[PDB]
């Protein structure tokens, strides 16, 4: 008889996360022009402070990356001419900064990060690639860098996300108190033993109520003035109120499908990351699943919603603050516009948080 | 990767730029929208592999026009792949994009996460319609507009190659970049700025390029793209689009195998992707 072939295993091997320097509380200036504001409102989603990048002291979707990505190959002692692959997100569609390898350019569409970035880390052997899933493009670039790493065709994968959603916020409307901004990179590499894999994963979409959450060009809600229209987020209020059901259970689904695919029930589960959109949200997602409150985190509190850096900043919070440990099985799942839907079921091993 | 059908949609209009990277290239008119190119080129792929839109577990897009994608012009994200979804009823279907990527590097990506998710019904697409970029007077630059769709079923062995330009070795390439527009007044202003300096030894870089690629695949018939259109005949070219009909004319004799190559204007590479192919 013959011999059935093998995957490699993946490795989730480091991960970092860079968030502002500065925080706004809901009382902050910024929201004076924000109409409806109401002290249930703030209660109801869970954001007491979020961070803006803050372009004139240096911070933006580029410059923190650049810091997070270099402390992490220092502190995993990668070299640069070892990364095989580089996978960014970013769901502002609006960059503003290329270090030294595009000095004069300023805000621009295109090009998007991977490339730029494996120039200024000196990735010399990186396939550079930019994915968009937005709350879900750090599922989808650790399912594109294991797919990766199980066939073979990478040994280590750098994967980024940067969000810079604040410069798509229109401080005129309600749309504006929940996003914020925040890096996370992570290395995933060949594992060299049982000790770490992605045992499976799940992702769905729905294109349903692609209208009710998008980025479209429009003057502000409520101008002022000869207000000039921007890229902004934008919110159909009769949409949303159609979809009532919809998000609570399509996470869900995410999840049942990537626990069948890797054989294991909720039983077998250790701990859960979620996105990070409302406490609602996560709750409703939790007990679609069967998970207990002492087995997720709420991170929203002092962040905001960072889109796709809120799943990987709350998987470090778990592992730096103990709740997640080596050997654990987790659950790491959310929901994104468009719509999508991931789930992705992990054994970990040790992971270097730094 | 195996090619199962290519849908193609072009606009009848041609715009002629000059300039040592100018061409005669399609170009979207008035408040058309890609959707009008996209949704036809799509359903003829479907139409000739007999796949329904239901079938399709994988839909992956690529289109850099930052407006005029679907029936409202002014929404930009989340991108085209998702309304693709809706009007096309792929309801078991996963959706993402990979922005500024090349069609090869896109196509070995995507045949990497399919087969390992046994996926059996994938479509990459690939449109313009640019009416919100202002093309580069000073070098002629300017994006072919239409639609292309690669109906294709994953199996994971395709290869793939990032390679140099040709040319001289030792002249840096200045890349392409899209800037914001500074000054919007109106919705219906252009979003950004095609900035490609003129290079006049660019399109036979990319050519030579294209050859050294090749050299790698030596038994393997190749298709690429034509940005530019200097040396072309009328000087028009169609950019990534002219895969089409090198692959209905692959199908056409029968080719079992095939290397495609890109043009990334981005990171001033060639790139190319080993295929499968149907008859047809």
């Amino acid at each position: 008889l013959y011999f059935q072939g093998h995957m490699h295993k993946v490795k989730l091997a480091a991960i970092t996360c860079e968030l502002p320097a500065r925080s706004y509380e809901n009382d902050d200036p910024v929201f004076a022009a924000v109409p409806d504001l109401s002290e249930s409102w703030w209660q109801f989603w869970g954001v007491n402070r979020r961070g803006y990048f803050d372009p004139r002291n240096g911070e933006n979707e580029f410059s923190l990356v650049v810091r997070a990505a270099e402390r992490l190959l220092r502190s995993s002692d990668t070299a640069p001419d070892s990364v095989d692959m580089l996978i960014c997100s970013a769901s502002s569609p609006i960059m503003t900064d290329a270090g030294d390898v595009l000095p004069d350019l300023r805000g621009r569409l295109y090009p998007r990060m991977a490339n730029v970035l494996s120039k200024q880390l000196g990735l010399s052997r990186a396939l550079p690639l930019d994915s968009q899933m937005e709350a879900a493009s750090f599922l989808l670039n650790l399912r594109l860098a294991a797919s990766m790493i199980r066939q073979g065709k990478a040994e280590k994968v750098l994967v980024v996300c940067s969000e810079y959603i604040s410069n798509l916020l229109d401080f005129t409307s309600r749309t504006s108190t929940l996003f914020a901004d925040g890096c996370a990179v992570a290395l995933l590499t060949r594992g060299d033993d049982d000790s770490c894999d992605l045992l499976a994963s799940a992702e769905h979409s729905d294109a349903t109520f692609y209208e009710v959450a998008t980025g479209r060009w429009r003057l502000p809600e409520n101008p002022t003035g000869e207000a000039k229209p921007r890229l902004y987020f934008s919110l159909f209020s009769d949409g949303q109120n159609k979809m009532a059901s919809f998000v609570p259970t399509n996470v869900p689904i995410a999840m049942r499908r990537a626990l069948e695919k890797a054989g294991l029930g909720s039983d077998d589960i250790d701990y859960f990351v979620f996105h990070q959109p409302a406490p609602f949200l996560v709750k409703a997602w939790a007990e679609g699943i069967g998970a207990r409150p002492e087995q997720y985190q709420l991170t929203m509190g002092d962040t905001g919603v960072m889109i796709s850096v809120s799943i990987p900043y709350t998987l470090m919070t778990g592992l730096r603050e103990g709740k997640i440990r080596p050997g654990d099985r987790i659950v790491m799942a959310g929901a994104a516009t468009g719509w999508g839907f991931a789930a992705q079921v992990w054994q970990l091993g040790e992971v270097l948080v730094c | 990767m195996l090619i199962q059908a290519v849908g193609v949609n072009l606009p009848p209009s041609y715009v002629c730029l000059e300039g040592p990277l100018g061409g005669e290239r399609p170009r979207a008119q008035g408040d058309e929208m890609l959707m009008q190119r996209l949704l036809p080129a799509v359903r003829e792929a479907l139409d000739e592999a007999a796949v329904k839109p239901e079938e399709i577990d994988l839909i992956v897009g690529l289109a850099l026009s930052p407006d005029h994608l679907i029936e409202n012009r002014d929404i930009m994200a989340p991108k085209i792949g998702h309304p693709l979804q809706k009007v096309l009823g792929a309801n078991r279907a996963h959706v993402f994009d990979l922005t500024d990527s090349s069609l090869a590097r896109a196509l070995y990506v995507v045949d990497t996460l399919a087969s390992d998710q046994g996926y059996r019904n994938v479509l990459v697409v690939r449109g313009e319609s640019s009416q919100g970029l202002e093309v580069d007077s000073e070098s002629g630059f300017a994006l072919a507009d239409g639609a292309l769709a690669l109906l294709c079923r994953p199996t994971g062995k395709a290869a793939f190659r990032r390679g140099a330009l040709g040319g001289d070795p030792a002249q840096e390439w200045l890349p392409l970049s899209i800037p914001l527009n500074t000054d919007i007044r109106q919705v219906g202003d252009v979003k950004g700025h095609l900035n490609l300096p003129a290079q006049p030894g660019l399109p036979e870089a990319v050519r030579a390029g294209f050859t050294r690629l090749a050299g790698d695949f030596p038994q393997l018939n190749w298709v690429r793209e034509e940005w530019f259109g200097q040396g072309r005949p009328d000087g028009r070219c169609l950019g990534p689009f002219e895969l089409a009909s090198q692959l209905r004319a692959a199908q056409r004799d029968r080719l079992d195998e095939l290397l495609l190559i890109s043009f990334d204007p981005f990171g001033m590479v060639v790139e190319g992707v080993t295929l499968e192919l149907a008859g047809e």
